[PDB]
């Protein structure tokens, strides 16, 4: 009974440290980085700052963690449920692949992956930040190759703005929970370096809306 | 030409194996066990509850002493508890918050864990300083580590989603042996009492019995209609049980090379995450995604109780070597001891 | 010194009020309207409470504060119902103790209602200005504010009976509450006004913060939030302004016609209690459906 | 995929050659080992609280 009490103090200290760590980690935004192969996700990671990679950074007194699982190459259906509760899902897609083929168009594969992730039973209330990279290449390629290669239903002049807006709508139309979740789109810009600002603003809006939802101010 | 004749030979040999399994099947388990009397309802109440985890619990394991246990949570914590006094003995912070398995060495000196990091982290508890330290970090797998069990104090068997398993020597750090043959992500494994053989289950709806020394596969067992999430070994060492996502458990035999009993119910459609046997092998405790665990009579396939004390998916289930308790851990961040 | 031996007739004659021992049309009219409002308040708040109880989704601090507000409104309705069947002619038979108790019940009930409104505003301001997701529950704070609310209400209700009354200083009595003093009226009015301005400030800060940090990015949340805020504030204003004005006139202006519109103003202040639940439980679709 | 088929066949050959005993004997041995350890299973036969460390 003499030494049996020190275990109680050890347990109390362990619980205090656990509570402190939980309070420290609860105020850290969590982002899941996804995207089909041969995308601009590496560029995003570089702009921010062998199975899974973690990138921690800070912006305007707000800490963010980004988890990349590109080196898994396994059945996603088994481990996708591990990222439940993350603050957002950053989905990267390159437009330049609208005509490239890996057979099949990589754009259709990216759209299938987006439909599988967004409409997943685990991610029913998480927000998605869509990064349509390779804006310059897609703007300079449409001048010769039309968008009809992938989207034959498209009808419009071969211009950057029209085709980009059409692709944005096509990617946003795959969402089914139009009211539970919202999708934030941003065409990546390298010169301005505002991607982190966009992510910060999106996360802030998400948090504010959740708070309003929680205190009866729907 | 070669591919066609090889395919035909494989098909004919599989048919021959089927005919052999059929010929050796003269009766069924239930028919021989109809004379024995049931054991009745098994009522087990929560005797202790463990709190402290701030996120989902993904795995646990009991020690040889049947008193200390371990549990990993997505919060980046691996907690070692004392079941008797529900006192948090150890709390190790992981460099990666993605962990999906735990292992307590039989000697109790080392512990292991792994997950999406694809590394098996061996921690030495009995260090001179008194503060746990990462003893080793086994790498080489090309997928997530699903299960790991300490075969000894220096060797360890691990399974990954790369469709292979690996026996490692902790000291050297290199794969002592590699086991291939599976066509899907291996999700669970179980060691035999003698440690000379071990069975592994994958998402290909098939299990395989591998030998350690020779490094070859002895037998392959089928029958499931979906992935295999858990698997346990019978104490006698001559049979095992497998749990899948199709809401069904199945008992396979080694010598007979055929299934014996199927534990399933029409009212259950949820998946299975963990299964365990009693010290006598009469009972079979299986955790489901219906927020509860079910106790089946191995020799009769009749439910003998229901453990309903969790508000979320039951992720892990374990039984001690003594057989005087059962531990259950769920995504609700709570562990519960029964009887 | 203190005139505890005299009857209620002396107190009512010292002022300009009239006993009216005989029944009258206005008395029956106000009694009917009051009992109607009381049954409405009680039914609505009991429905809110049972809905929060049966449904387990509403097990958060905000819903606990809403349930406490509903209970306070139910208590106010019960106190107003007890005030009926005891006013006008029956007032001629009540003694000092019964009179003080009757007034203190209404006082404590309405103070509890106002304090619950203020606490709801504070909790909303807190929950809006956090920067975390999946925050853990903390019932200690809501329990603490609830007990503080009820203690302050009971204190404001018991104070007038214990020592603070016009029994020992008759020269300065109220014209509507002959036994109560005017200092208590001023204190109550100041408390109400500070609570109201605090609520307004908090909600305005909330609106500004939300607008600023969501302008950079189907239905616009700005319009809905503005509507909710303006409604919450306007109900309070239209339901508690004339009563405060009447108390202020009673304490400040002699020879003012104050004894006329007191009962209507009290009825309006009570109808505030019926408006509160429908105001704080109509946006929530799940709450409405639970009914 | 000649090497893969070769390895698969060479592996299944070892599975084809097994000294399998009748399933009746398997069930008999299972029931025997299950009945010979009945007194040793606490859960199957609840032990008095005096011997349960999880009670007192
Ligand atoms: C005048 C109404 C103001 C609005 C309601 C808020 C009152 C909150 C309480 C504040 C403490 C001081 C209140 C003094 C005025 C209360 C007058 C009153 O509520 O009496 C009830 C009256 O009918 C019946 O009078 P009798 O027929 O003589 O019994």
């Amino acid at each position: 009974s003499a030494e049996d009490k020190a275990a109680v103090e050890r347990s109390k200290m362990i619980d205090r440290n656990l509570r402190e760590d939980g309070e420290k980690a609860a105020r850290e935004v969590k982002l899941l980085l996804l995207g089909a192969g041969e995308s601009g996700k590496s560029t995003i990671v570089k702009q921010m700052k062998t199975g899974i990679v973690e990138t921690h950074f800070t912006f305007k007194d707000l800490h963010f963690k980004m988890f990349d699982v590109g080196a898994q190459r396994s059945e996603r259906k088994k481990w996708i449920h591990c990222f439940e509760g993350v603050t957002a899902i950053i989905f990267c897609v390159a437009l330049s692949d609208y005509d490239l083929v890996l057979e099949m168009n990589r754009m259709h594969e990216s759209m299938k992956l987006f439909d599988s992730i967004c409409n997943n039973k685990w991610f029913t209330d998480t927000s998605i930040i869509l990064f349509l990279n390779k804006k310059d290449l897609f703007e300079e390629k449409i001048k010769k190759s039309p968008l009809t290669i992938c989207y034959p239903e498209y009808a419009g002049s071969n211009t950057y703005e029209e085709a980009a807006a059409y692709i944005q709508c096509q990617f946003e139309d795959l969402n089914k929970r139009k009211d539970t979740k919202e999708i934030y789109t941003h065409f990546t810009c390298a010169t301005d370096t505002k991607n982190v600002q966009f992510v910060f603003d999106a996360v802030t809006d998400v948090i504010i809306k959740n708070n309003l939802k929680d205190c009866g101010l729907f | 030409s070669e591919l066609d004749q090889l395919r035909q030979e494989a098909e004919q040999l599989k048919n021959q194996i089927r005919d052999a399994r059929k010929a050796c099947a003269d009766a069924t388990l239930s028919q021989i066990t109809n004379n024995i009397d049931p054991v009745g309802r098994i009522q087990m109440r929560t005797r202790r509850t463990l709190r402290g985890h701030l996120a989902k619990i993904y795995a646990m394991h009991w020690g040889t002493d049947s008193r200390l246990l371990v549990s990993a949570s997505q919060d980046g914590k691996l907690i070692i508890w004392d079941s008797y006094t529900t006192n948090k003995v150890h709390a190790i912070p992981l460099r990666s918050s993605w962990v999906m398995t735990c292992a307590y060495a039989p000697s109790g000196n080392y512990v292991a864990c792994g997950g999406l990091d694809n590394i098996c982290s061996i921690y030495n508890l009995k260090t001179r300083e008194g503060n746990v330290r990462v003893s080793r970090e086994l790498a080489g797998h090309t997928g997530y580590l699903s299960c790991c069990r300490f075969l000894d104090d220096n060797q360890i068997v691990t399974s990954s989603g790369d469709t292979t398993c690996a026996l490692w020597d902790i000291e050297t750090g290199q794969q002592t042996t590699t086991f291939t043959g599976h066509t899907g992500d291996v999700m669970s494994l179980s060691l035999a009492p003698d440690t000379r053989l071990f069975v592994s289950g994958a998402c290909d709806a098939s299990a395989k019995l591998w030998d350690v020394r020779e490094g070859m596969c002895r037998q392959t067992f089928t029958g499931h209609e979906s992935d295999i999430n858990a698997i346990c070994f019978f104490p006698n060492g001559n049979a095992f049980a497998t749990g899948s996502d199709d809401a069904t458990c199945r008992l396979f035999d080694l010598r007979a090379d055929q299934e014996l009993m199927t534990y399933s119910h029409d009212n259950i459609i949820c998946g299975i995450t963990s299964v365990s046997f009693s010290k006598s092998g009469r009972l079979l405790l299986a955790g489901y995604d219906d927020f509860n665990c079910n106790v089946w009579d191995a020799l009769k396939a009749d439910r003998a109780g229901v453990l309903a004390g969790h508000d979320n998916r039951v992720s892990c289930l374990g039984v001690t070597d003594d057989g005087m308790a059962v531990a259950t851990g769920s995504w609700d961040s709570f562990l519960k001891i029964w009887n | 010194q203190c005139f505890y031996n005299e009857s209620i007739a002396f107190f009512y004659n010292r002022s300009g009020k009239h006993l009216a021992t005989e029944w009258n049309t206005v008395s029956k009219l106000v009694m009917g309207l009051g009992i109607t409002v009381c049954i409405f308040i009680m039914l609505a708040n009991l429905l809110v409470m049972v809905a929060i109880y049966v449904n387990r989704r509403f097990h958060f601090p905000i819903y606990y504060l809403m349930a406490n507000l509903a209970a306070a409104d139910f208590f106010a309705g019960l106190a107003y119902f007890y005030l009926m069947f005891n006013t006008g002619p029956n007032t001629r038979r009540l003694t000092v103790s019964t009179w003080l108790l009757r007034q203190g019940l209404i006082d404590t009930s309405l103070t509890a209602s106002v304090a619950n409104l203020l606490a709801i505003a504070i909790e909303r301001h807190i929950t809006v200005f956090r920067m975390q997701l999946h925050t853990r529950m903390s019932n200690r704070r809501v329990v603490v504010v609830i007990v503080v609310i009820w203690t302050m209400a009971i204190v404001m209700g018991a104070i007038p009976s214990v020592g603070w009354n016009c029994i020992c200083d008759i020269e300065n009595c109220s014209n509507m509450a002959p036994l109560y003093s005017d200092s208590y009226l001023v204190f109550w009015a100041i408390f109400n006004l500070v609570t109201f301005v605090v609520m307004v400030v908090l909600y305005a800060h909330i609106f500004g913060y939300v607008r600023q940090r969501t302008m950079r990015m189907n239905r616009d949340t700005m319009m809905s939030l503005l509507k909710t805020v303006v409604i919450v504030l306007g109900a309070f204003i239209i339901c508690w302004t004339p009563g405060l004005v009447l108390l202020l006139l009673d304490v400040c202006c002699p020879q003012c016609d104050v004894l006329a519109y007191e009962k209507f103003f009290l009825l309006l202040a009570e109808f505030n209690s019926a408006m509160n639940p429908i105001i704080y439980s109509y946006r929530d679709k799940e709450m409405s459906a639970t009914f | 995929s000649i090497a893969q088929a070769r390895k698969l066949v060479e592996q299944l050959k070892m599975e084809a050659n097994i000294d399998r005993i009748k399933v009746s004997k398997a069930a008999a041995d299972l029931m025997a080992y299950c009945e010979a350890h009945a007194k040793e299973d606490p859960l199957l036969t609840p032990v008095p609280a005096s011997e349960n460390p999880f009670r007192e």
